[PDB]
């Protein structure tokens, strides 16, 4: 259905695409610098949908290697 | 009775030593988080000169985000912006538009459903 | 330590222990400042946590078992093993065994010339660092 | 929470104007509602001993015990504040000796020594003037034996001796909740239970102002109504959890819904135990 | 066409009519900007302002004579009074020039805006300078990325994005001095 | 029967009895003479009988 | 206790006449557990304990509302809604008393919204229990206020429900009844609104 | 304080003392379990300065583990009594010494 | 004297000493008492009261006062 | 908690003068010169007022 670039027609946003290109760049630095940029790759938060006013579901996230490359 | 103040003394003597430790861990966190705010402040302003800054627009659907703290011993920060959150969700609402309310931080959900219960998502 | 005094003890002790107990009086004093501060071990400065780690190395070194008093030349070297380096690698739980390792492994003819001279001469100070390096500490 | 058996000694201890007399008056009024529904061997004859009070207060109680109908079972022994200090010292024993008629003849008594703190004040006065040397808070040495030889007369007798009972409700008034005082520690030592009423609970609307943590009954659930005993354990436990969840309840923003489950389960129970006075259930 | 003139100071007078007056009017990100886009100036002959920006770091805010940006159509170069342009960038090498020396950052991909007042704004995510890339692991991932054949379109969109970042990265580490 | 005093904290939270004993506790300059003058002003002028 | 009791038992209402006694009772060194105040407590029908900590807040009469007791505070004696307003006011003031230590060291900004609703309501009824006396006009200047009993029940019934959450706290301070907190708030708001240019002196050039 | 938690017998673990707690007398395997329980319970008393006002989120699992070890230890010191069967409806439990060393 | 006190308190409550810094008011009301005409001290001492002829005249004599710093 | 160069340029001489006073309050004593070697100095009042 959608029309756009190769990420947009595949169900991937720009933020998911452009972080993958930043995720794959950080892996191929020097180990003085790859261990530095390993810090800014970790994603640790949680989210939960709130439907009624205080009840939710909670979608706890977790990833140290970067953006999930798989389709979510 | 005369020990009831002797036990109350040693309790408050440790609170004033605990909250002196929590103050210096918050001062060491603030100095190395300040070095990341200015490096993040740069990328914000090429967008607001390319897209302007238009806060009071006639939208029909919005997502308002009030980003707060997680822990709640910060002292009049997370309730200050929910005062401002209702100050904008009463400013935009003149046209019967849709609003989805999102909070970042545990102190945001715990104070947005106190004012805005149904559009919180 | 903060309330126990000896008002004669300013130069009225073993000169060998006086080399190192003056520093242990300082390291335990800065640790006594930040002990009830950094009860948590979450969010720590790189300077105040080293005082919090060295001071817990010295606390466990000082405790000892009942009805076993130690000679002064053998508790000088166990404070010297903790005032200096040589023990900044055992956690807190091994330092009771780590000083027993030092009393077992170190050549006991340094005890005969620490006790006879009364102080840590620089000749013995050279051999004391070398003897405290070939020890097998139970941090493992 | 604090069940009371026929023959035990239950101290009502509290500060001033916290419900001490009202708990004891409810105990007397209730016996009038239960004496008409039991046989003659099950009836409880109350004795109220008023030591060191006003005659206005005692005439208010006799007006109350006549309006309810409790006067046909109640003796009122009244050594008021205008009376001599030997009369206020002896009126707990005079009232107990009248109440020991029912214990000794197979019936059941309920003696209530209101202001047993005021008897020891009268006994201290009588003893400092007899030049007997004072001790702690100028009380005599035998102010424990003053109260232990009174309270130990409340006994459940054996079946060889008619099987009667005497239940004592001594009332001790504290000063700013200080139960470490000399006469409060003596009577806490003597009695089985203690109904500790508290003045900050009294102004939170919790009336009768019973401190559930400090209140104890030595007899315990050995002399509780069954059925009440089936439901009191989950009442005792949920209020035990509701008290430790307190001093964390200042943050209703911080919901947990497992601790907030019992933070309002216990508050159903705290509001359940409130009760209007002069109406026993 | 322009029926709703919103703005930062226009938000003020409506907010002074539906909010409590004890709150001051809230800030806006435009108030923290010293440089706009439409206002005349900031060309200075040859030397125009270019702002290299990443999320985690600021790489340059000086004035340069030209920048060479790796667009999706190819490496273009921006002179001082260049045409206003919003150029999406590939994985490539940004070259900020001022004279004899040049600093060449390999970027991961992200836009570059030349504004009507000569302000250039490079906005990338990761800016790896060419001195700190590991040239032995560029090929180790490109071999698996050329061989991973998925049928779901999502990973292939991550696989096409994988090779083109790496292929421009070997191509920008071979022929340099 | 109640004794209206005109004082808000007295008539609400601890009302005085017409014919009862009232005590005013406090020490060394808290105002228990100013309060007793006000009860003289408010209660006694609208009382009817004699004062001592 | 018998010197005091033999005296106090003569001051009674009998069936032939009545004595309404009001007696001040000094507490030594502000101590209520001292034996001469503690013995006097039993002899009294109504007790009005005045505190120094309340007076240093400027609340006058400095009555401790959580220490002042009466035997007339009984729903069979004063009525049902008088008794419920009174017990409702004491519950808000006790709940705020329980919050005093955590407000002292953590601050206002850390309580719940349910807590800081009652902190603002108890700070309102603390000031509203104060009152200008007609005998204090000589050293205060504020005229005295005889508040009727119906005016203080319905005045304090409004604060507990929340009819006046929007008023400031100082509008409740030293006024008669609930009409005068609305006049003092209008006056308070106006005084920060009334402002004049060049002040209309006409003081220079005054002819003879 | 132990009885307000409901723990019976309300023996204070850090105030009860015996002359029998020499390792020369009861042996070092019992002695280190006894000294270890007193060590882990004194630590929890030292940590209630924080985790009774803040809520066990500032401990980074370092001494979070010593709380939930000591909180299980406080309940495991509680024991039903044979003579408290007539108070509370739970049967009496007699524990052997070898079993209480191993369980602790 | 009480008249040199009530002029000084008149000089500070009626705004005449505003914008004078807080670290020279001991010098500034020394200037107020020394530079204002002595006759308003004698009129106020005798009348005992700031009459309407005097607070008009004392407002005048406080405008012409060399306060430090200005 | 913050640092040496954190505070003002006016507050750096307020550290510098005060650290310079704390040394200047020190004094060698004439009685201690037997076991510390350096002689002691009686400072007159006119010197220490003008010197500080
Ligand atoms: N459960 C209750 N509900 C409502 N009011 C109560 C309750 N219990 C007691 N009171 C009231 O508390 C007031 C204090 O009287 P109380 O019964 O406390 O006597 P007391 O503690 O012996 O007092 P004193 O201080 O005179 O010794 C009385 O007005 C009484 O009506
Ligand atoms: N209702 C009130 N209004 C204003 N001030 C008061 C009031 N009650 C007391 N004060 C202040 O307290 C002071 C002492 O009061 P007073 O009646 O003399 O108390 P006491 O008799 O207990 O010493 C008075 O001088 C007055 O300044
Ligand atoms: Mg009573
Ligand atoms: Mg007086």
């Amino acid at each position: 259905a959608p029309s756009g670039p190769f990420y947009r027609v595949a169900g991937m946003s720009y933020l998911r695409y452009s972080n993958i290109c930043a995720d794959l760049l950080r892996n191929v630095l020097k180990e003085p610098f790859k261990a530095k940029a390993q810090a800014r790759q970790a994603i640790h938060f949680r989210q939960a949908p709130y439907v009624d006013g205080k009840a939710g579901a909670s979608k706890v996230y977790e990833l140290e290697n970067g953006i999930p490359k798989t389709a979510n | 009775s005369n020990q009831a103040v002797k036990q109350r003394i040693r309790a408050i003597k440790n609170i004033g030593k605990i909250t002196k430790a929590m103050k210096m861990v918050a001062a060491s966190k603030m100095k190395n988080a300040q070095i990341a705010v200015e490096q993040s402040r740069g990328l914000v302003d090429p967008f607001v000169r390319l897209f302007g800054d238009f806060p009071a627009v006639n939208s029909n659907k919005s997502v308002v985000v009030a980003v707060t703290s997680d822990k709640g011993l910060c002292g009049g920060l997370n309730s200050n912006i929910t005062k401002y959150t209702r100050a904008t969700l009463a400013t935009t609402e003149s046209e019967g538009k849709d609003v989805v309310v999102v909070s970042i931080g545990d102190k945001g959900r715990s104070q947005l459903t106190r004012i805005e219960s149904q559009r919180y998502q | 330590v903060g309330l126990s005094v000896s008002r004669v003890g300013s130069a009225a002790q073993f000169p060998g222990m006086k080399q190192v107990a003056g520093t242990l009086k300082l390291e335990l004093a800065q640790y006594r400042e930040v002990a009830a501060f950094a009860q948590f071990g979450s969010d720590l400065d790189a300077a105040t946590q080293y005082v919090l780690e060295r001071g817990a190395r010295l606390t466990e070194m000082l405790k000892q078992k009942q009805f076993a008093p130690i000679p002064i030349e053998r508790q000088t070297v166990a404070v010297y093993a903790a005032t200096k380096g040589f023990l900044d690698k055992v956690r807190v739980q091994d330092i009771v065994a780590a000083e027993e390792a030092v009393i077992s492994q170190v050549n006991p003819a340094v005890f005969k010339i620490l006790k006879a001279n009364g102080k840590i001469t620089p000749a013995l100070d050279a051999h004391l660092k070398a003897e405290l390096r070939k020890v097998k500490l139970p941090g493992a | 929470l604090v069940p009371i058996g026929r023959g035990q000694r239950e101290l009502i201890i509290g500060d001033r104007q916290t419900g001490k007399t009202a708990v004891a008056i409810d105990a007397i009024i209730h016996q009038k509602n239960c004496n008409e529904q039991v046989p003659k061997a099950q009836r409880v004859y109350c004795v109220y001993v008023a030591v060191g009070q006003k005659r206005s207060t005692v005439a208010q109680l006799v007006k109350l015990f006549t309006q309810t109908g409790a006067m046909r079972y109640t003796i009122m022994v009244s050594a008021t504040a205008s009376d001599a200090a030997p009369l206020q010292f002896l009126a707990p024993y005079s009232g107990c000796a009248m109440a020991e008629y029912f214990r000794d003849t197979g019936k059941h008594g309920l003696i209530i020594y209101d202001d047993l703190s005021k008897q020891s004040v009268a006994y201290r006065q009588m003893s400092l003037l007899l030049r007997r040397p004072p001790g702690r808070e100028a009380f005599p040495g035998d102010v424990f034996y003053l109260h232990s030889r009174l309270l130990e007369r409340a006994a459940k007798l054996s079946k060889e001796l008619g099987g009667g009972s005497l239940t004592a409700f001594p009332v001790i008034e504290t000063q700013a909740g200080d139960v470490s005082a000399y006469i409060a520690t003596n009577v806490i030592s003597i009695t089985d239970g203690q109904i500790f009423l508290e003045t900050e609970l009294f102004y939170k609307g919790i009336r009768p102002a019973l401190n559930v943590g400090l209140s104890v009954s030595r007899v315990g659930s050995a002399a509780q109504f069954p059925g009440m005993k089936q439901v009191a354990g989950t009442l005792k436990l949920e209020l035990a959890q509701y008290r430790e969840v307190a001093a964390f309840a200042q943050f209703g923003s911080d919901l947990d819904a497992a601790t907030q489950y019992v933070l309002e389960r216990g508050a159903r129970l705290t509001e359940m135990l409130k009760q209007k006075q002069f109406a026993p259930i | 066409e322009a029926a709703a003139p919103a703005g930062p100071k226009e938000f003020t007078e409506v907010w002074n009519k539906k909010a409590p007056s004890t709150l001051i009017v809230p800030e806006f990100p435009s108030n923290y900007t010293a440089v706009k886009a439409v206002g005349e100036g900031q060309v200075h002959g040859d030397a125009f302002p270019v702002n290299f920006y990443t999320p985690h770091s600021i790489l340059s805010q000086a004035q340069k004579d030209t920048v060479v940006l790796p667009g999706v159509d190819g490496y273009f170069g921006v002179k001082a009074s260049h045409v206003p342009t919003i150029a999406q960038l590939k994985p490539g090498v940004v070259e900020l020039h001022s004279g004899a020396e040049s600093e060449k950052f390999f970027v991961s991909g992200g836009f570059a805006f030349v504004h009507p007042n000569g302000v250039t704004d490079i906005c990338v995510l990761e800016a790896a300078t060419l001195d700190q890339v590991d040239p032995a692991a560029v090929k180790s991932a490109l071999a698996a990325a050329s061989a991973a054949q998925p049928t779901d379109e999502f990973e292939q969109a991550a696989n096409r994005a994988a090779i083109e970042l790496y292929s421009a990265l070997e191509s920008a580490v071979e022929a340099k001095a | 029967e109640i004794l209206v005093t005109g004082i808000k904290v007295v008539d609400l939270l601890a009302p005085y009895q017409r014919g009862g004993k009232i005590g005013l506790f406090g020490g060394a300059g808290v105002g228990k003479t100013v309060l007793i003058m006000e009860l003289i002003n408010n209660v006694a002028k609208a009382h009817g009988g004699f004062s001592v | 206790a018998t010197d005091l009791g033999g005296l106090q038992e003569r001051i009674t209402t009998t069936t032939k006449g009545s004595i309404t006694s009001v007696q001040a009772v000094y507490v030594p060194a502000d101590d209520l557990t001292d034996p001469a105040p503690a013995t006097t407590f039993a002899h009294l029908d109504a007790t009005t304990v005045l505190s120094r900590s309340i007076a240093e807040l400027g609340i006058y009469p400095a009555v401790d509302p959580l220490d002042s007791t009466s035997r007339m505070l009984n729903p069979n004696v004063i009525g049902a809604e008088h008794y419920n307003v009174a017990r409702g006011v004491q519950k808000v003031l006790q709940d705020y008393k329980n919050l005093q230590d955590i407000i002292a060291i953590l601050g206002m900004d850390e309580l719940s919204e349910e807590d800081k609703l009652t902190v603002a309501r108890a700070r309102k009824i603390q000031r509203f229990l104060s009152q200008p006396f007609q005998v204090a006009e000589v050293f205060t200047g504020t005229p005295g206020k005889y508040v009727d009993l119906a005016d203080t029940i319905s005045g304090f019934q409004g604060v507990l429900t929340g009819k006046y959450d929007d008023l400031p706290e100082m509008a409740f301070y030293m006024v008669g009844d609930i009409k005068e907190v609305k006049e003092k708030a209008d006056k308070m708001a106006k005084d920060i609104a009334s402002r004049k240019e060049a002040d209309n002196k006409k003081v220079s050039e005054e002819l003879k």
